[PDB]
């Protein structure tokens, strides 16, 4: 094959400024005085949409915001200027040789400015523990940066245990993120405990932003 | 010409002046207009890619066109080299080799080259393939640049 | 309007084949070069290989060479990828593209791709669970509640919050295979004023085992 | 052209359609007359054996004085050969190679390798010397063929 | 080089008749459509003569009657209809890679009816016995074919030692050979013996043609 | 009318060097090239090589190269051959020929060529000695006669009988080289009733020896 080199893996770019991710050819894709490099972007949930064919022709239907550069190894898709929607994953592919290939992609996010998750956890509804289930759902919506840190309280006792986790893709409209913890124990386990503990840290504070429950109502 | 009706082999012969003049006439008389194309094609039987270059370069007239033109020559001589990934290499000079995008338009293939290709077992028609790209490089002219407006 | 219609999902046991499709519509057929793609979720495009349909000459990706072959059916305008003995990996979105026969050459349609599952797991139900607070959720006007349904295979099911209506503050959480089965959840934010003496029902359907339930969050 | 004034490197262009067609209507309003010699390497300004190529094979209009042209410039390319014993040979491919006569005629040389050799280390004029091979075709026709009687 | 073999050193043509030899090169002396292979003739005395150029190509001045033929590594130079004034050698010359090479050349003699030898043997004159030496000159003049074996006879012992020779070219005209035998010795060894024989045999004649006399006069 | 003269005969002593002419008259110097050959008596036609009046430009026979160097003089339009170290072996004819300008390449002219010699022997005129029969001689109306030059150096002696008038019945046999001299002889023939009562005598000179003489042959 013929690969290809995406510089970052996630960039994110602050409303109005300019977003550069940058694709590096094992080879060069020229010929005939052509740079066959085609740039991409991505929504999660649909296909790719190509933003920029031959190195920096602009596609149909592409705002002039977006603009490649480039020649046979070194290419840069330039986003300027950056506003929400633009959050989407972005792919370069070589049109070069028979096997066409694609990059790693970069994750091009929308820094906006930090905001603390709202915390809000739930008790295992009776029909769950009817079922001989038991899982205690906490929900960490709309923060920002991506990173956050939950961690589980049981009685007090860091249950590290029995807990998954889902997060949610940038939101293209009001740049957060939101995921979502669930404890899963048994209606037995739950039954051996009284107090319930979502605690998770986020740079927007400091201190271990946490929401609880004790099963006594 | 030579792939006129393939009922040549080696045998080739150098565009009769009768008929380039006539491309020249034929362009001069009616420009650009659509009857540009077939024109071309009937003065085109089966030749040679250099025969094909020697024409377009002979009523070249305008660097305008001419860049239309030359732009999807490129591009088809370049995406002929895509799906011709020329399997692994062409490993070891001395074989006559698959014909390149820029063999085809003429550029990197000599005269003896293009009938090697035309008289070979499974004949490339590198000068009808060629034939072909300059064509859509002539009908995508006059589609952006042929008449003048609604009279 | 050129259509490239293909399958939305499909499920298949190892050790299996499937023949996926790609109906092309809108354009004539054989004038451009479909093209197969692969796709993992949380990974890029690998390129499959890709098809002619006035000729039938295919270049397919030497890696995909042996797994992936590309057909076509000109007279029903619908290019077929058939992936020989599927496993685990063969799990994947699978787009086709047409690539444009035009000068600008470079790959201007694609379909929405079918999802495939190559598992074991059999088709069950989601069991849907309802999601209401003690009463501590009182701060700033907004009151957050929500479904989780779960145990269910394969993906996808469709959650929405009262007919669909209720769509803003809702957060439709990505499902995990714990165990070879999925779960996930659906949180819906209400206007604290609101929700004890308002409908807000989750609809969980679930196409795969033909089950679709309603689950209104009541106060408990 | 390129080498025109030798103040060009590898610097080039193709043969301009106005002097093309030139040639075409010298030789069509004057035919083989003593002045279609000069009106020639007039409108051959040290252009590449290709251009030339395609300027003769413009006006190639009667295999009759074309035969006479075409065995003068094999004769001389053939020449070039004898004085060009490739001195041992060209001993392993992918070296450049000192042009041949079918080379300098264009026939087995491609349009990247005659401009290279008008842009190297001893610049070796591929066109320049074809154009003199020509020329001698040219004049022996003339001489040959060309008035009438003691009119 | 690129070497030229011919095939036979001599070759007797009977007037009228028609003269072939032939020039074998190690490489093909074929370029742009043109066979560089030349054919020379040389008359004893005088420089090469330009017969046949480009395998074919009858010179300017140069006779129909020689014609050329070949391609490529065979070629051929044929006299018809042979006549007398063509004793001569001839060569062949390849025009095509620097080294240019000649052929070792064929000797193409005119065949005419055998003729005898007109022999005629000489005592030593006075003056050469003044000198001390003594050599007794024998002329065989005329003859034809080139073949003769001359052979001395001191008062009938064959005397063979102090015996040079010299032929003559072929006789462009009457087509005849001519040679003469020198037998030399002391004064002494002339008086030493009385009777000397030059002594030819020459299939024009079986028996030996011979020529003699006794130093007594 | 183009003339290619070059020096008769040579005669050099071993170890030693030689410039051989080649003045060109007639055709414009600078437009064919020259080419030297060298033929040893009783063999073919060596090429020595070829040179370029308007650029110096050559072409020697590997065999050649080392021993014989081509020059030019275009002002005084000749060329030059200069044959180092000569031995014994150099003794030949040496040609030079032009290569014609024109399309029709081959070799179109030719000088008579040099005779060199490389010989340590000394120049020695022709001891000329008369040949008579006794009285055999008298068959068909023809009586032979003849000189016999014996040991001179170098070649070449030109023999004539009776001031050349006498052609007709000559045969001038070639000369041979006994221990570092020549020797030939020239035989006449007579018709019976001429010699001894008519005027048969040769016209023996060597130039080399600035000697002639004259060898009335009678009867002995
Ligand atoms: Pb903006
Ligand atoms: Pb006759």
């Amino acid at each position: 094959d013929i690969v290809l080199t995406q510089s970052p893996a996630s960039l994110a770019v602050s409303l109005g400024q300019r977003a550069t991710i940058s694709c590096r050819a094992s080879e060069s894709v020229d010929n005939y005085g052509i740079s066959f490099m085609n740039w991409f972007q991505q929504k999660p949930g649909q296909p790719p949409k190509l933003l920029i064919y031959a190195a920096s022709n602009l596609g149909s239907g592409v705002p002039a915001r977006f603009s490649g550069s480039g020649s046979g190894t070194d290419f840069s898709l330039n986003i300027h200027p950056m506003e929400e929607e633009d959050t989407a994953m972005y792919f370069c592919q070589q049109s070069k040789e028979v096997p066409l290939t694609f990059g790693a992609g970069t994750k091009v996010e929308l820094k906006r400015a930090d905001a603390a998750p709202t915390v809000s956890i739930f008790p295992p509804s009776s029909e769950q523990l009817t079922s001989g289930g038991a899982s205690v759902v906490c929900f960490l919506n709309n923060f920002y940066p991506k990173d956050i840190n939950v961690k589980w309280k049981i009685d007090g006792s860091e249950r590290q245990n029995g807990v998954l986790n889902s997060w949610t893709d940038q939101d293209s409209k009001d740049s957060t993120y939101s995921m979502s913890s669930t404890l899963t124990l048994t209606k037995d386990e739950y039954e051996r405990h009284n107090s319930y503990t979502c605690e998770a840290t986020h740079k927007t504070s400091t201190s271990p932003i946490v929401k609880s429950f004790n099963r006594n109502e | 010409p030579i792939v006129q009706n393939l009922q040549g082999q080696m045998v080739h012969q150098a565009i009769s002046p009768r008929t380039l003049n006539a491309w020249v006439k034929v362009v001069e008389e009616k420009a650009f207009s659509p009857e540009v194309i077939p024109m071309f094609s009937a003065l085109s039987e089966g030749a040679t890619p250099q025969d094909l270059n020697t024409m377009l370069n002979t009523v070249g007239g305008h660097q305008a066109a001419m860049q239309m033109l030359k732009e999807t020559i490129n591009e088809e001589a370049a995406e002929w080299d895509r799906l011709h990934p020329v399997h692994a290499g062409p490993i070891a000079p001395g074989q006559m080799r698959e014909p390149r995008g820029s063999d085809i338009a003429g550029t990197t293939s000599t005269l003896q080259e293009q009938i090697g290709w035309m008289t070979h077992n499974p004949p490339i028609p590198v000068g009808e393939i060629y034939k072909r790209w300059i064509i859509l490089g002539l009908n995508k002219i006059v589609r952006m640049y042929s008449p003048t407006s609604i009279l | 309007q050129v259509q490239l219609q293909q399958p939305g999902s499909v499920l298949v046991r190892p050790g299996a084949s499937v023949k996926l499709s790609c109906k092309a519509s809108g354009y004539t057929f054989t004038s451009s070069w479909i093209h197969w793609a692969k796709q993992r979720p949380g990974q890029g495009l690998e390129w499959i290989g890709e098809i002619h349909p006035n000729s039938g000459n295919t270049n397919y990706n030497e890696k995909f060479k042996g797994k992936a072959t590309l057909t076509v059916d000109t007279s029903s305008s619908t290019a077929y990828v058939d992936l020989s003995s599927l496993t685990s990996e063969d799990s994947a979105v699978y787009y086709c593209a047409r690539w444009r026969y035009g000068s600008p050459y470079y790959f201007d349609y694609w379909g929405q791709g079918t999802t495939l599952t190559v598992s074991s797991a059999k088709t069950t139900p989601p069991s849907v669970y309802p999601l209401a607070p003690g009463s501590a959720a009182q701060t700033n006007s907004m009151v957050t509640l929500g479904c989780l349904v779960k145990g269910y295979f394969p993906e996808p099911v469709t959650v929405t919050w009262n007919s669909g209506s209720l769509s803003s503050g809702v957060h439709t959480f990505p499902a995990v295979l714990q165990s070879d089965l999925y779960t996930l959840s659906s949180s819906v934010t209400v206007p604290s004023s609101t929700w004890p003496s308002e409908t807000v029902t989750c609809n969980v359907a679930h196409p795969a085992s033909s089950t679709k339930v309603d689950k209104k969050i009541v106060p408990k």
